[PDB]
């Protein structure tokens, strides 16, 4: 059930709720009291899940669909089947997810490590509460949360997208595009280059970190460093994801029209506005 | 068609990397064992992977994993349940005994080399010629502990010469000897430096080097321990 | 909060970082550039050295080369009127050949031979530039990893701008040169093909697209988390395993029930990342060649 090194780890302490009284595994599960309220959530979330796939009438996880109340309901409760039971799956996924990062937290304090890997998952809550609460709600009704389903998910990003012609013309979402892609660049380099180093040419010593500064700024004039790369992986990701969150946040609230005509600001300032040639002109 | 026979290749080419996967990251920690030190019945549907050997640099030999792993230390906890699965009590001091989150590895008491076989770390004092280059030069700064009382003072920074960087403060105590604290543990300020984890009277405690110009990785782990482990253990005097 | 590692706060100096020599022809290295006191908050503040090198010299020449000629094309879009050029910026395309040209290299200069001459630049700047990661790791006698890794992009790229038009049997196919226009293509191609969101391997390229925000966000919070006992040091973490790379494997460990090596999380984070181009780059070359709606395709079930 135990690492090899793990047993000097495995000592009292650092819950937030409960002194001891969940202060224990499960294998090689930590638990706790946000352990156990996780289980309490998930379990909840799954079997109004199953329920709601009865009442669907289907078992096959292609179909099953759990879709949020209609527009007509605004922000109140929808009768279970119309819409409440997305409401109450909800609340427990949130549960879940808070009470994750909770847990998360319990574990650093039992393992005097930093806050930062719960800090970062609290920015993937974040996109999920935008999606599902904040921008529903600032846009008066829960109809416009995506359904929980494999495939209507998907209807519902891609509805959503057309609904403002082509979403690559949110600004946000050209930023937010930017920093995914950047990200899968640097996580690609980042183990490539730690690889490389540590299994080198056949017969040769490892390389160190100088070779790894050394072959960057060989190749591209610059190395970032390595707690540097760090630090820009997390940055790089967790941009990534601020700025999916706000490309949201303001579509269908402070903007609503067909993304492309936001360009247009640009091609109608007065001082050249009206000059002829060129693709606007 | 063509695209079904691809997506259908993919998938088992990815079960067979996240086995890979696996089985690549099992060159360390197990096999998995009892609470007691013994190899556990079961070791789940992963077996170890055949053995790689990473030559060293500087003649420092070789590392074959998977091998024989053990913790080659004394474990100063004991049982508090009867059976698996529930926390280790300290029999000791665990800030003094390294264990919880005062933990230290048994690593090899060299100090990390630079690519060049010099030492990695070195007080700035005698790395020719670094010098702070921006923020705060905490060197002549009062340490605080954690009571909000003074520790010593800072006597110098250590540098990791080929990137560049602080790691240490070393810090000299009321009775004229030094301490090295983590980089990563102190709060440079304009008329002090913050320790959070620590209160004054642990840092004796803090583990002493042996040669008052390097530090090894040993030395180093117990360091970085024990001032960690101030922050569970150091709790009642904080305030913080 | 206590001190978090974001950014140091307090940068330290000494002599310029000239490198390890090992095979390295130091001839072709420059000196360093400046200290960016702004940079070394965060990462290193040291610029420089590069190396040079005939590889590349040509890349490099070759890459401004395809950068020009779209750039020329735009000014004579704008008429040759600077203020019209920063007007119409991201409406400006450089455009293949049209269907009727097939993938002769008759087509005129305005009407396609431009972006025939272009792409000749980029393909010569990008396979120029592989070569280098090879090479400048070979001179240092490490593993080919990042070459390796590179060869996952390029992938995607060719089959975009000249596997897949050379299948299709024209360049019309390919990508226009453009801030918009690209967008516009992509756009289009999702439509043409019965929308992308039933090409399976357009699923599995977002999911490690996704991942790899995912992996890099955990790999990235861990270390700093474990910073504060040496745990950025990976290297000497693999070789001689610490404090550190313990505490990370039972962080995961304990949240999700298994966990990584030091060395074996930098081969998930590799796999990670080629996976998105390596998928894109098949979901890609299999559309108008062999599938034609997927959709349709995905109600056959293949
Ligand atoms: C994957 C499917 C599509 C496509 C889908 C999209 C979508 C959707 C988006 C982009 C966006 C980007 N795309 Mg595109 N992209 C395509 C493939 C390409 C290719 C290529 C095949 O070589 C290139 C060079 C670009 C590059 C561009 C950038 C302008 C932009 C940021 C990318 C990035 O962060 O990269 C990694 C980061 C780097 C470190 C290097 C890149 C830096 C930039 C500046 C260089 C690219 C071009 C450069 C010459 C710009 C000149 C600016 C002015 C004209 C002077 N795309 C294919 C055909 N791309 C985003 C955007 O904001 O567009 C406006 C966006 O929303
Ligand atoms: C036709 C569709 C439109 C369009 C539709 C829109 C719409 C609509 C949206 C996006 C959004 C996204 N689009 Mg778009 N967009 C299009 C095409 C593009 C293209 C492209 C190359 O063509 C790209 C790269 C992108 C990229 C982007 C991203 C910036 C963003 C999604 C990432 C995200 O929000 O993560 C955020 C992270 C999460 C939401 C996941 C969090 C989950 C966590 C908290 C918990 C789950 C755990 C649990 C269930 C696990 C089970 C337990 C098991 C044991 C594992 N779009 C086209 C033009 N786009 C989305 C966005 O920005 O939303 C904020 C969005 O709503
Ligand atoms: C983020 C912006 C958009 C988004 C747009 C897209 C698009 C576009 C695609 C997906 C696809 C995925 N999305 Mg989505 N979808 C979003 C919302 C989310 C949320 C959420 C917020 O809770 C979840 C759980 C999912 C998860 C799903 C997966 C089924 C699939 C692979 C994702 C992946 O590898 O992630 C990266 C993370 C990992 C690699 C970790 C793995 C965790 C996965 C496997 C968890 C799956 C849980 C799922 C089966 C729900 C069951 C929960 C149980 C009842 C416990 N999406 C919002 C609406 N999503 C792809 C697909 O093919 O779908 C058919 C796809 O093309
Ligand atoms: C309306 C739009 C369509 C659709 C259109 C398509 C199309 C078309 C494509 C994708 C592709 C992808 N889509 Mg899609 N996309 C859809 C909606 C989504 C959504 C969503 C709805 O939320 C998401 C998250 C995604 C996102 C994804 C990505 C996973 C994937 C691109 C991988 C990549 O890293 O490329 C970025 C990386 C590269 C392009 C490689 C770079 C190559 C190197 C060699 C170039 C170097 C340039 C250098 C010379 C420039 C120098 C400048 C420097 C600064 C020096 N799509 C909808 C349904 N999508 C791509 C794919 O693979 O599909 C299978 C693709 O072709
Ligand atoms: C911020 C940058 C990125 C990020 C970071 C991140 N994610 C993280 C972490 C961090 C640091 C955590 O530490 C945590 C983790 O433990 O990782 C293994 C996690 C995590 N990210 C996960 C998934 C995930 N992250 C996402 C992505 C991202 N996470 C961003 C790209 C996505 C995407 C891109 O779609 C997914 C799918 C999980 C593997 C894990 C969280 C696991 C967890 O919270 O478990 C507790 C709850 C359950 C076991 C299940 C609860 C079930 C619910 C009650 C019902 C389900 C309802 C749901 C809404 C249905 C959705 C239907 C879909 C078809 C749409
Ligand atoms: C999943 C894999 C991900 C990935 C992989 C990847 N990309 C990589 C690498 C790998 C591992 C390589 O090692 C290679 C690299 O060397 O990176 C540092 C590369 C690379 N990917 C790059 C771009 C890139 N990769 C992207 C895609 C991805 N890369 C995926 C997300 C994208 C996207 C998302 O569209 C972009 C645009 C480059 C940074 C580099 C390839 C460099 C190259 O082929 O250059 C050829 C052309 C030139 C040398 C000159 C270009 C013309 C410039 C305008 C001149 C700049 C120089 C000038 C003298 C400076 C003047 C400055 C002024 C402009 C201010
Ligand atoms: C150097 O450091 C590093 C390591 O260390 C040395 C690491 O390992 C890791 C960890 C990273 C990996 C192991 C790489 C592989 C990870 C991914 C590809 C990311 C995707 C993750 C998954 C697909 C796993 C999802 C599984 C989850 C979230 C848990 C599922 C388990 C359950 C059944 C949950 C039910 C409820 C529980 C267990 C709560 C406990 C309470 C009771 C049981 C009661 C990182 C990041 C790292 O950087
Ligand atoms: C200020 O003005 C000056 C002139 C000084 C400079 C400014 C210039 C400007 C403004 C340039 C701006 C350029 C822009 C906007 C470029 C945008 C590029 C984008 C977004 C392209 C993205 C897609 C590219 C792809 C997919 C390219 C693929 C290319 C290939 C695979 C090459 C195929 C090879 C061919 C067809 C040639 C065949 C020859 C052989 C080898 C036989
Ligand atoms: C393998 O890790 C990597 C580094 O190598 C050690 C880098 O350094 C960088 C490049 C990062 C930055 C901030 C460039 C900015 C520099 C200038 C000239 C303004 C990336 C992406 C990376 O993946
Ligand atoms: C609300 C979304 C639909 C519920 C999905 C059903 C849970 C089973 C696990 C999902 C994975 C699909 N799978 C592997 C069974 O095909
Ligand atoms: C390569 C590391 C530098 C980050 C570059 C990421 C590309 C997107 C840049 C947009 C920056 C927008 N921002 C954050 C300044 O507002
Ligand atoms: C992504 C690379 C650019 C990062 C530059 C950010 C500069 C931030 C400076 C904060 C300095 C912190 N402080 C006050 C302790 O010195
Ligand atoms: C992607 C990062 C690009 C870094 C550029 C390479 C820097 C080389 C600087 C050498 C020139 C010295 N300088 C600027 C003082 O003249
Ligand atoms: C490094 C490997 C990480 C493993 C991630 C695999 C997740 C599978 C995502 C499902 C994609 C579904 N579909 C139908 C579009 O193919
Ligand atoms: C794609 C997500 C599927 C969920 C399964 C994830 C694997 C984690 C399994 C942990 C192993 C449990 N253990 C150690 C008790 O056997
Ligand atoms: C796509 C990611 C798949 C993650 C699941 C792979 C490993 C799950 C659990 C591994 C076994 C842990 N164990 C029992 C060896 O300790
Ligand atoms: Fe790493």
């Amino acid at each position: 059930a135990l690492l090899s090194f793990e047993r000097k780890y495995r000592v009292p302490g650092g819950t937030l709720v409960g002194g001891n009284l969940f202060d224990f595994w499960v294998g090689p599960f930590y638990v706790g009291f946000f352990g156990v309220a996780t289980f309490f959530f998930a379990a909840l979330g799954i079997i109004l899940i199953a329920w709601s796939a009865v009442l669907q009438g289907t078992w096959n996880p292609q179909l099953i669909s759990v879709y949020p109340p209609a527009l007509e309901y605004g922000l109140g409760g929808a009768p279970l089947a119309k819409g409440g039971l997305w409401q109450i799956i909800t609340i427990c996924a949130t549960g879940a997810f808070v009470s994750w990062a909770l847990r998360e937290v319990e574990i650093c304090r039992k393992l005097g490590i930093g806050y930062h890997i719960p800090f970062a998952f609290a920015f993937a809550i974040l996109a999920y509460l935008t999606l599902v609460l904040f921008r529903p709600v600032m846009m008066g009704a829960w109809g416009y949360a995506f359904p929980y389903g494999i495939w209507t998910h998907l209807d519902w990003v891609s509805n959503t997208g057309y609904t403002y012609g082509n979403f690559h013309y949110n600004p946000a979402h050209m930023i937010a595009i930017s920093f995914f892609f950047t990200n899968a660049l640097a996580l690609a380099l980042h183990g490539a280059l730690v690889l490389s180093a540590a299994n080198p040419e056949k017969g040769k010593e490892m390389r160190t970190p100088d070779h790894e500064d050394t072959f960057f700024r060989d190749l591209v004039g610059y190395s970032i460093g390595t707690l540097g790369i760090h630090r820009l992986g997390l940055l790089l990701s967790l941009s990534a994801v601020f700025f999916s969150a706000l490309c949201m946040i303001i579509t269908g609230t402070i903007w609503f029209d067909q993304w492309v005509d936001w360009w247009q600001w640009w091609v109608k300032l007065p001082w050249w506005a009206n000059i002829p040639g060129g693709i606007n002109g | 068609d063509l695209a079904s026979l691809a997506i259908y290749s993919f998938w088992i080419f990815l079960a067979g990397l996240i086995y890979y996967l696996q089985t690549e990251n099992m060159r360390e920690g197990y096999p998995l064992e009892n609470e007691d030190g013994t190899p556990a019945a079961n070791q789940g549907p992963f077996p170890l992977p055949k053995p790689k050997t990473f030559i060293l640099p500087h003649g420092r030999g070789t590392l074959t994993v998977p091998g024989p792993e053990s913790e080659d230390r004394p474990i100063a906890l004991a049982r508090t349940a009867v059976s698996e699965g529930f926390p280790h009590a300290p029999t000791g001091d665990p800030m003094k005994d390294g264990v919880g989150p005062a933990s230290w590895v048994a690593r090899r008491d060299l100090p990390e080399l630079d690519g060049h076989g010099h030492n990695k770390i070195k007080p700035m004092k005698a790395a020719a010629g670094f010098h702070v280059s921006a923020g705060k030069n905490p060197i002549g700064l009062p340490v605080r502990g954690c009571d909000l009382e003074i520790a010593g003072k800072v006597v110098d920074i250590w540098v990791d010469i080929p990137e560049q960087m602080a790691r240490f403060l070393e810090v000299e105590l009321k009775d004229g000897s030094t301490r090295l604290l983590p980089m990563q543990m102190v709060k440079v300020q304009s008329n002090r430096v913050h320790v959070n984890a620590l209160s004054s009277d642990l840092f004796a405690g803090i583990p002493t080097i042996k040669s008052p110009t390097e530090v090894t990785l040993l030395e180093e782990d117990k360091i970085c321990g024990y001032v960690a482990g101030g922050l569970m253990y150091a709790a009642p005097k904080r305030k913080s | 909060a206590e001190y978090q590692n974001i950014f140091s706060q307090v940068q330290v100096r000494g002599p310029a970082d000239l490198g390890m020599t090992e095979d390295v022809n130091l001839a072709n290295r420059s000196g360093v550039g400046p200290f960016s006191t702004l940079l070394g908050w965060f990462g290193n503040a040291q610029l420089g050295p590069i190396y040079l090198g005939s590889l590349g010299v040509l890349s490099l020449f070759s890459g401004l080369m395809w950068f020009f000629t779209i750039g020329i094309w735009f000014w004579y879009q704008a008429g040759w009127n600077p203020a019209v050029f920063l007007r119409d910026l991201f409406f400006f395309s450089l455009e293949p050949p049209a269907p009727e040209y097939g993938l002769s290299f008759a087509a005129p200069l305005k009407e396609g031979g431009l972006w025939l001459i272009a792409s000749f630049f980029m393909f010569v700047a990008v396979w120029s530039w592989w070569g280098r990661t090879y090479l400048r790791a070979q001179a240092l006698g490490m593993g080919k990893h990042t070459a390796w890794a590179f060869l996952s992009a390029i992938w995607l790229w060719m089959v975009l701008g000249f596997i897949r038009p050379i299948l299709m049997g024209s360049w019309s196919e390919a990508v226009p040169y453009g801030i918009f226009s690209h967008l516009d293509w992509t756009n289009n191609f999702s439509l043409v093909h019965g929308n992308l969101f039933y090409n399976p391997f357009h699923g599995l390229s977002i999911a490690f697209l996704y991942g790899s925000a995912l992996l890099f966000a955990m790999h990235g919070a861990t270390i700093l988390a474990v910073s504060r006992f040496g745990g950025e040091r990976e290297l000497e973490q693999i070789a001689d395993r610490g404090t550190a790379a313990e505490r990370a494997a039972l962080f995961w460990r304990w949240t999700m029930g298994f966990n990584a090596t030091m060395e074996g999380i930098h081969r998930w984070a590799i796999w990670m990342a080629v996976l998105v181009t390596l998928t894109g780059g098949i979901g890609i070359l299999l559309s108008g060649t062999v599938v034609d709606n997927w959709y349709v395709w995905g109600q056959n079930h293949g």
